[PDB]
């Protein structure tokens, strides 16, 4: 019954995931409750037809009833504030910004497909001395001696004196599981651990949401300079298996295009994966040797062509 | 485009690369560089001759296989070298817009397009006949030369034609 | 009157050897030449010449709003249709006089 | 009240008494007032008859030939209208 | 116009008691402090009620109770010359054609339609303005 | 250089493999495989900015850069190693060479120009229209190192113009005439684009004839 | 209201003209061969930058 | 509708004077031949080589490459298995960059035809590539990457 | 005509080198009074007849409506009182509202014109503002039987 009353939620595979399923349950439950009683109303007051017994006499004509205004306005405030509370407490665990997490994944997003980094691993029980690359964030600070003029300009930057076009705030990893049109990507992560996503866009906003996460974030081009807290953690993921995930805001043309799987994995499969990725080796190469199909199982990475009427 | 000395000069398929266009002109041997005055009339002459200019162009040999050939004009082609008639087809004007990519020649004064691809045919504007197509070789040392005449004439069309 | 007094009609090819550099060592008829004259070696000849093209301009289309005028306030009737046909020939001879005197300069 | 009426006598000559009426055409006596409704019929066939000819030429694409058929049937689909209603006396 | 007014300054205290929390709880409680963006737009909401009411106010203190206003209140004593209402007018058309250029201009990005759409907007502007005063022709 | 190639890399991977994959094969109906076009095509279409497009239509239009110099360096570099190719020309200290490529001569380039280049552009270098939502842009805009090396690469439905066809001086002649016709102020009063007859009846039909008109409204009487 | 016309009528004439051309000139991105907007009717920033 | 499924940007050939052939898993970039010509022919007996870059599709790989020769005998000096999810460059086109500048296995699976054929530029000369997969006809162009032109000799006026 | 002399640029033949078969431009169109005519070559489609052994190309097309069009334009008196009656001396204007049918006429044949002459710039007009050259080519080959007819109704009922 708790399936068809979520109105198609997936059942979670993390705490937070369970923890907002079951406030949507309580939500929806409220709202079809509301929403009986007021279309039981609705259907109810339709029994006062116009009946042909109704002789030259209008209705009662009243109006303007005060106590019952102050009851139907006191309590939608006393229902909207039991579900604010609810909300706060679920809101709580959104984001708890444990300083420890267990794997930390560089989420990318460029337009029309992914790039995962895994920019740090430490393992509570004591493994993954791994860390992130970063040599790579080179800066385009435009700080000429002159521009065109002949002195003075000095210019330094259009923006906190660097130039639109720095790529500073992107991250950069080791171990990429960059995603190409003809090859979903698969971000694996290890089962019963704390994964971190630290989230940024290469060019425009887009949106990373895992279906069964029951949560997505905007991955946008600066969050940190936008005000925006784009790095989010998941306490633990219990089920593994290939999850889909999907781009949840526009991207451009090809938004529809950007699907990609989050495979949890056993702890010991992520241990040999990431040993496997070290050593050169692409990420369906590392599957087929933790023996995990290389390919994304929930989606293919359909057709490039633009449509099925045009001539191949 | 100097100005008056050697204003055509002989070519050779490698000069031209896929997806290229050069507007080229009949020069003879005899009409050497415009240095003696005998010449610099025979190079004006051949400069100035309304049927003279023709486009070759050089088709991509990916897309060589989409190209359609007229009757009498399969063998025109050298290879990948396509020569066909600046002159539109319709009034006369030279037909210059070459768009690669689609393989289309445009005229600019009425906005005819012909599909170079197949035989040069109109397939927009104004125009209704396929551009005349130059037979071209390579002769001794490599230089494109005609292989020929075109097989139709050539301008725009008049009341004696098509017979 | 003042154009013709500088102008020479002519398809005799000359090389510019003018003034205006962007075209110098050219292939050109004797009217783009005595055109770029006019427009460049003499003085205010490029003020005339377009003064000129503008008051042909104007000409073609105050000819035009003359004849919308007349036709849609029926001037043309009966006491005036041999005046309406001879400014329609009027209008005629304007734009194809006004084709030949952009085709003049040969460009 | 700084204006004087006017008054015009303007030579007339068709006597407007087969045809339109002041009552439809506040100014019929003025003017040329009235076309002939079969010069529109016609008009409208003939322009819906040239844009499906225009389909006959040079141009690979049909987009173009979809709008002309699109064209040509809303002219004669008004036609038609304008046609059946004038002859039951416009009727629905 | 006690109520038009009141209207106003209700809304006007509302949008500055949003404008308050919003810049407090946004100072604290955000990621970068002042958001600077609902902050400003909140406070001129609220300066654009507070000029509304404030001149609607300044109306009804200088006003005596007008019929409109007036609870029991007959017609025959509003009755009376209304005013000027502008009959027929074609300037309208033209002036949204005029900016409709303009605009055209601006998108796609071309000076001289921008140029002459402005003056289109100045001289349709000029003649909707100038309609009901122009006088008649000297000769 | 090897951090060029690398920096190239890092900078396509996260641009456009979703267009062109990570071995710069063409994504089947997506884009074009960028093997052999070269760190001239690179330059060329990034520095214009016309290249990360974000939408497949008739025609690519032209946008502000997403990358700076350094950076496009980096992809053509990049894309020369993986394909190999025509280069961007380069002056004596290394940058890309712009007052190098404006020849000497430009009556020979405006020949030139008016020959090949006008034949869809312009008599000076305005844009013109094509077969079907294509367009030539105008050259206003461009500097002396992207007019090379739009001739050097075929960009789209533009002729590949090859060096063996048009031999540096040629190129850098018809640069020189593009620059020139671009900056050369219009004598004779307000150029009303490039387009004589078009915009030039315009300009009479609006100024001239509304100036007549309403002058005739203003000497004459209503009635 | 009782009102026998809008305060400023002939403006109320200019809003809905405004209104039929503003709407015109936005709806006609589509005869352009690019197309319409493509970004969504929210258009969110860096997509809609040029 | 300019935009639509058929769009030109879309179906768009890279410039290059290089052949695309994607039959078979490995898709074959940028295949011409460098035959620097000085006359009508480029002799039979002269060996030219013949460039291309195999990019392999299936991360799943095809990296034999066993033959790939057709009428002129091509010869594939240094082979080597590369294309797996990768690129194998076979040759240096005219301004190749040399990312290495080092003997990494020698040269990076040159291939060499000895015509036996005459060959000129402009003409499209069948090859037939062949991998484990599968073999495909490719039809090579000649390309005359970067060389300048060639001296046409000045015209004695007759 | 002295200010527009002084501030606008016509014709700028220096810009425009001199004529040569081979080179040319996209513009490529004749002044505003001629434009119409272009604009006809443009729109009408490529229609040619091949009798026995010969051509008629599409230029004779164009040849016969400008024929066409003068000789409507020259004979619109006769034609007008051919078709109404009017054989009375009339030396009082009509106002174009009291006029409708010829009113409806001369806005028609006047969007005629205009399309003609938008047709024959069309090539700028798509360069600039972005429409494809073959829809502006086609809204000129519909528009040039269909925007008559409509301004025909549109001037006739404004008009009235
Ligand atoms: C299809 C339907 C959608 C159409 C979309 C286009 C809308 C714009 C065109 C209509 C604007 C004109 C109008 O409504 O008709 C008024 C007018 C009737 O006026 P009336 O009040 O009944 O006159 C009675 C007496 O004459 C006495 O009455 P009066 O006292 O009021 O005086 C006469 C009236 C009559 O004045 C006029 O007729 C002026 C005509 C202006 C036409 C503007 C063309 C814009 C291009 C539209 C393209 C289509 O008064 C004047 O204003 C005379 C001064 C002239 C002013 C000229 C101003 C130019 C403004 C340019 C601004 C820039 C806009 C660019 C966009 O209608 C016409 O006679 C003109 C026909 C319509 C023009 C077709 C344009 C093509
Ligand atoms: C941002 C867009 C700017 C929008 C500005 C227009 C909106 C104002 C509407 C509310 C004002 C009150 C009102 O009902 O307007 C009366 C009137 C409506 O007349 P009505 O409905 O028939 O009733 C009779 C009036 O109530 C009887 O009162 P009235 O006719 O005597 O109206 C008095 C003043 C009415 O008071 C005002 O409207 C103040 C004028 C301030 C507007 C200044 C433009 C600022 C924007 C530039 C930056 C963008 O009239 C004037 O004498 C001055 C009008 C000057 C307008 C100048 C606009 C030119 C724009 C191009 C500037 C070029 C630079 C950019 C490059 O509206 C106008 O005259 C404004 C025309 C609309 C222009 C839209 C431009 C597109
Ligand atoms: C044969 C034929 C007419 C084919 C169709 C091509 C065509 C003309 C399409 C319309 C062009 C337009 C209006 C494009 C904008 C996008 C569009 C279609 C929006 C919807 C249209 C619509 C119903 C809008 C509602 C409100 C409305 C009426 C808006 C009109 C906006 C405009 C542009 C008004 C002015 C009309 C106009 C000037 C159109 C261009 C025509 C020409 C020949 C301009 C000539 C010209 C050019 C081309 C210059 O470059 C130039 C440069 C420097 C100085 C002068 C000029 C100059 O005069
Ligand atoms: C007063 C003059 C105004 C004109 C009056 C006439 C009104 C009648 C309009 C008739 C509309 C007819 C439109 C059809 C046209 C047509 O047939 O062409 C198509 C393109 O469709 C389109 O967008 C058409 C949009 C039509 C819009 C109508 C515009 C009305 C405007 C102009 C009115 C405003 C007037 C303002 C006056 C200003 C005042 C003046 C003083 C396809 O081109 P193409 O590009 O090749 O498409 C390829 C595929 O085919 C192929 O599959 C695929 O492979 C692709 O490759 C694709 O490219
Ligand atoms: C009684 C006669 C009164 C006539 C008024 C005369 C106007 C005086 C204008 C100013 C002085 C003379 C300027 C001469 C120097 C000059 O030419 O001016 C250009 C500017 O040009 C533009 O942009 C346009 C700017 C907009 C203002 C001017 C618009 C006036 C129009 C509206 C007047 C005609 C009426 C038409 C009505 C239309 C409406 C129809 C309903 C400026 O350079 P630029 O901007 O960079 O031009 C680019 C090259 O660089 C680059 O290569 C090149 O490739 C291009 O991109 C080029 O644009
Ligand atoms: C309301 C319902 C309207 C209809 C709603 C459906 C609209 C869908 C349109 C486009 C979808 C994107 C596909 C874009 C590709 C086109 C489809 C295709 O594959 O067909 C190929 C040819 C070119 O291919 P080709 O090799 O060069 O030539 C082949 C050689 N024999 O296009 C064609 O047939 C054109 C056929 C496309 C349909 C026509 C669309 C115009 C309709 C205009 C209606 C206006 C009515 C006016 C009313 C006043
Ligand atoms: C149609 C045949 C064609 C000819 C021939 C041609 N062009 Fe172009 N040109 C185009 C087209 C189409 C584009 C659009 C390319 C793009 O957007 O990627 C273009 C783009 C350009 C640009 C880019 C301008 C910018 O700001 O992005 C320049 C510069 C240019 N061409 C100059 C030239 C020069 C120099 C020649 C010398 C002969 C030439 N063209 C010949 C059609 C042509
Ligand atoms: C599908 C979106 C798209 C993306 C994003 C994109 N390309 Fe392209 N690319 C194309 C298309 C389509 C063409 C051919 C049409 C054109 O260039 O306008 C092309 C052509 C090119 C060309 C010219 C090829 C030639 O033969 O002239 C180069 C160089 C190029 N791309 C490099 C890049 C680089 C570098 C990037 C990243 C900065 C990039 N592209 C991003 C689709 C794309
Ligand atoms: C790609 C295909 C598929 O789409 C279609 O077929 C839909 C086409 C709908 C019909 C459009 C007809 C053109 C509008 C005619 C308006 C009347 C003009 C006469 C009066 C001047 O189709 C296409 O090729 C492109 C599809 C996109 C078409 C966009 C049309 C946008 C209309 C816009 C120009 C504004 C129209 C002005 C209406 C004016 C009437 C109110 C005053
Ligand atoms: C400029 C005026 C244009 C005058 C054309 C004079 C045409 C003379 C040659 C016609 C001919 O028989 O040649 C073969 C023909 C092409 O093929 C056919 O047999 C079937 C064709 C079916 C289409 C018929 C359309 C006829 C329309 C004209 C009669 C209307 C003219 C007005
Ligand atoms: C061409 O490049 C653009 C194709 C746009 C595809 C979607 C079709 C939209 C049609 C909606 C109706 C247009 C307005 C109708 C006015 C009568
Ligand atoms: S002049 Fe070339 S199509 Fe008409
Ligand atoms: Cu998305
Ligand atoms: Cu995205």
């Amino acid at each position: 019954w708790s399936d068809a009353l979520a109105l198609g939620w997936p059942t979670g595979i993390t705490p937070e995931a369970k923890l907002n399923r079951e406030l949507w349950i309580g939500s929806v439950i409220a709202s079809f409750a509301v929403g009986a009683i007021v279309w039981g109303l609705i259907f109810w007051t339709s029994a006062f037809h116009r009946k042909k017994a109704t002789d030259t006499e209008l209705p009662r004509q009243f109006g303007y009833n005060m106590p019952l205004e102050l009851t139907l306005t006191v309590i939608p405030f006393l229902i909207i504030s039991v579900l604010f509370y609810f909300t706060v407490v679920v809101q709580e665990r959104m984001m708890h910004k444990d300083p420890n997490p267990e794997v930390v994944i560089d989420v990318t997003a460029f337009q029309w497909n992914w790039k995962f980094g895994y920019q740090k691993i430490a393992f509570a029980d004591g493994s993954f001395d791994y860390d992130g690359a970063d040599p790579e964030r080179k800066e385009a600070m435009t700080s000429r001696p002159e521009g065109k003029d002949e002195h003075g300009i000095e210019k330094v930057g259009p923006i906190r004196g660097m130039t639109p076009e720095d790529r500073t705030y992107l991250n950069f990893d080791k171990i990429e599981t960059l995603g190409t049109s003809s090859e979903i990507p698969v971000l694996v992560l290890p089962a019963g651990k704390r994964i971190e996503f630290v989230l940024n866009s290469a060019d425009v906003i887009h949106g990373f949401w895992v279906p069964e996460f029951l949560f997505k974030r905007d991955v946008l081009p600066e969050p940190k300079a936008n005000n925006s807290d784009n790095v989010f953690q998941v306490s633990e993921i219990q089920q593994t298996g290939a999850f889909v995930g999907r781009c949840t805001e526009m991207c451009g043309t090809f938004h529809a295009m950007m699907n990609f799987e989050v495979r949890v994995v056993e702890p010991n499969d992520f241990k040999a994966y990431i040993d496997q990725r070290n050593a050169g080796k692409t990420n369906a190469e590392a599957l087929a040797a933790i023996n995990q199909p290389p390919l994304a199982i929930t989606t293919e990475p359909f057709e490039s062509r633009r449509g099925e009427l045009v001539p191949q | 485009g100097r100005p008056g000395e050697s204003p055509f000069v002989k070519m050779r398929p490698e000069d031209i690369d896929a997806g290229g266009m050069e507007t080229v002109f009949p020069w003879r041997e005899s009409d050497g560089d415009g240095t003696t005055v005998e010449s610099e009339h025979k190079l004006t002459e051949i400069a100035m001759g309304v049927r003279n200019p023709v486009m070759l162009i050089r088709i991509k040999p990916a897309d060589m296989h989409r190209v359609i050939k007229r009757k009498g004009q399969e063998s025109f082609n050298f290879g990948e070298l396509f020569a066909y008639t600046k002159v539109c087809s319709h009034l006369g004007c030279p037909s210059s817009l070459y768009e690669q990519q689609t393989y289309r020649i445009l005229c600019p004064c009425h906005q005819s397009q012909f599909d170079a691809l197949e035989f040069a045919k109109p397939i927009f504007g104004p125009a209704a006949r396929a551009l005349a197509q130059l037979p071209i070789t390579i002769d001794e040392d490599g230089y494109l030369v005609a292989n020929g005449d075109f097989v139709e004439p050539v301008g725009p069309a008049f009341w004696e034609r098509k017979s | 009157v003042w154009l013709t007094l500088f102008f020479d009609p002519s398809m005799a090819h000359v090389t510019y050897d003018g003034v205006y550099q962007p075209l110098r060592g050219v292939q050109m008829s004797r009217a783009y030449e005595t055109a770029l004259d006019i427009s460049f070696e003499v003085r205010g000849g490029l003020f005339v010449r377009q003064v000129h093209h503008w008051a042909a301009l104007m000409f073609a289309a105050s000819i035009m709003v003359h004849l919308a005028r007349i036709f849609f306030t029926g001037a043309f009737r009966r006491p005036r249709e041999a005046n309406w046909v001879i400014g329609s020939l009027l209008l005629i001879l304007a734009m194809f006089e006004g084709f030949f005197g952009y085709s003049l300069p040969d460009d | 009240m700084s204006s004087t009426q006017d008054r015009s006598q303007l030579d007339p000559e068709v006597e407007r008494h087969t045809g339109v009426d002041v009552e439809d055409v506040p100014s019929a006596e003025w003017g040329w007032s009235h076309m002939p409704i079969g010069v529109m019929h016609i008009g409208g066939l003939l322009s819906a008859a040239f844009l499906l000819v225009m389909m006959r030429g040079n141009h690979v694409g049909h987009v173009e030939d979809w709008f002309l058929i699109g064209f040509a049937a809303v002219i004669v689909a008004l036609v038609g209208r304008n046609w059946w209603l004038r002859r039951r006396g416009w009727i629905r | 116009m006690h109520i038009e007014a009141r209207l106003f300054e209700i809304l006007t205290a509302f949008f500055a008691l949003a404008a308050v929390v919003y810049a407090v709880l946004t100072a604290m409680f955000a990621t970068g402090g002042v958001e600077w963006a609902g902050t400003t737009a909140l406070v001129l909401t609220t300066g654009l009620t507070l000029i509304t009411g404030t001149f609607f106010r300044f109306v009804a203190r200088r006003l005596d109770t007008r019929p409109e206003d007036y609870e029991d209140a007959e017609i025959s004593d509003g009755a009376g010359e209304l005013g000027f209402f502008a009959p027929h007018s074609w300037w309208p058309i033209l002036i949204s054609l005029s900016f409709s250029t303009a605009a055209v201009g601006a998108a796609l990005w071309l000076p001289w339609l921008i140029a002459a759409g402005v003056a289109f907007v100045i001289t349709s502007v000029c003649g909707l303005v100038f309609e009901y005063y122009w006088g008649p022709e000297k000769h | 250089q090897s951090a060029l190639l690398r920096t190239g890399k890092q900078l396509f991977e996260t641009s456009c493999v979703s267009c062109h994959g990570a071995n710069l094969q063409g994504v089947p109906d997506r884009g074009p495989s960028l093997i052999g076009t070269g760190e001239a095509a690179v330059y060329f279409q990034v520095s214009t900015g016309r290249m990360p497009a974000m939408r497949g239509e008739a025609q690519a239009p032209s946008k502000p850069p997403h990358f700076d110099e350094s950076q496009i360096d980096a992809l053509g570099a990049y894309v020369q190693a993986n394909g190999g190719g025509p280069t961007v020309p380069r002056d004596d200290h290394g940058a890309v060479a712009q007052e190098s490529l404006i020849g000497g001569d430009v009556a020979r380039g405006g020949d030139l120009f008016r020959l090949n280049c006008a034949s869809c552009h312009n008599f000076t270098g305005k844009g013109g229209a094509l077969s079907s939502g294509k367009y030539a842009p105008d050259l206003g805009d461009a500097n002396p190192a992207q007019i090379y090396t739009a001739m050097l690469t075929g960009p789209q439905n533009m002729p590949k113009f090859s060096d063996r066809q048009l031999t540096p001086d040629e190129k850098r002649d018809i640069v020189a005439y593009v620059r020139e016709s671009a900056e050369t102020p219009s004598y004779g009063g307000y150029g009303l684009g490039g387009f004589g007859p078009a915009p030039e009846g315009m300009a009479m039909w609006i100024i001239g004839m509304v100036a007549a008109i309403g002058v005739a409204m203003w000497i004459g009487s209503r009635a | 209201i009782g009102a026998p016309d809008v305060a400023f009528p002939r403006l109320n004439a200019l809003s809905f003209w405004l209104f039929l051309f503003g709407a015109l000139i936005a709806i006609a991105g589509f005869i352009t061969p690019g197309g319409a907007a493509d970004f969504g009717w929210t258009a969110y920033s860096p997509l809609t930058d040029a | 509708c300019s935009a639509g499924q058929i769009s030109q940007t879309t179906t768009q050939e890279p410039a290059v004077n290089g052949v695309n052939a994607q039959a078979g898993q490995v898709s074959l970039r940028n295949v011409h031949l460098r035959a620097p010509q000085q006359t009508d022919y480029v002799e039979p007996g002269t060996t030219v080589e013949l460039l291309f870059v195999a990019a392999n599709d299936s991360t799943e790989s095809n990296k034999l490459k066993s033959i790939t020769s057709d009428v002129g005998e091509v010869t594939l000096t240094g082979d080597s298995t590369v294309p797996a999810d990768g690129v194998l460059i076979v040759g240096e086109p005219d301004g190749q960059i040399q990312a290495v500048e080092n003997a990494e296995a020698a040269d990076a699976v040159t291939a060499e035809v000895e015509l036996t054929k005459p060959i000129t530029n402009g003409l499209l000369y069948d090859f037939t590539f062949t991998f484990e997969d599968g073999e495909t006809t490719v039809a090579v162009p000649i390309s005359a990457g970067e060389q300048p032109r060639r001296p046409v000799p000045p015209a004695g006026p007759g | 005509l002295g200010l527009m002399g002084g501030l606008l640029t016509i014709n700028p033949i220096w810009n425009l080198g001199p004529y040569k078969p081979s080179q040319v431009s996209a513009g490529s169109q004749p002044d505003f009074y001629m434009m119409w005519t272009d604009g006809l070559i443009r729109l009408w489609p490529a229609w040619e007849f091949y009798p026995f052994g010969h051509t008629i190309p599409q230029g004779v097309w164009v040849a016969v409506g400008m024929g066409l069009v003068f000789a409507l334009l020259i004979a619109y008196p006769f034609i007008e009182k051919k078709v109404t009656g009017d054989d009375a001396h009339h030396n009082l204007l009509q106002r174009p509202r009291d006029v409708p049918v010829r009113t409806a006429i001369g806005s028609m044949a006047i969007a005629l014109y205009l399309l003609l002459t938008f047709a024959c710039m069309n090539d700028i007009i798509a360069l600039k503002f972005h429409i494809s050259l073959n829809a502006t080519t086609w809204i000129g080959r519909i528009g040039m039987v269909v925007l008559p007819a409509i301004v025909y109704f549109v001037a006739y009922r404004w008009a009235i």
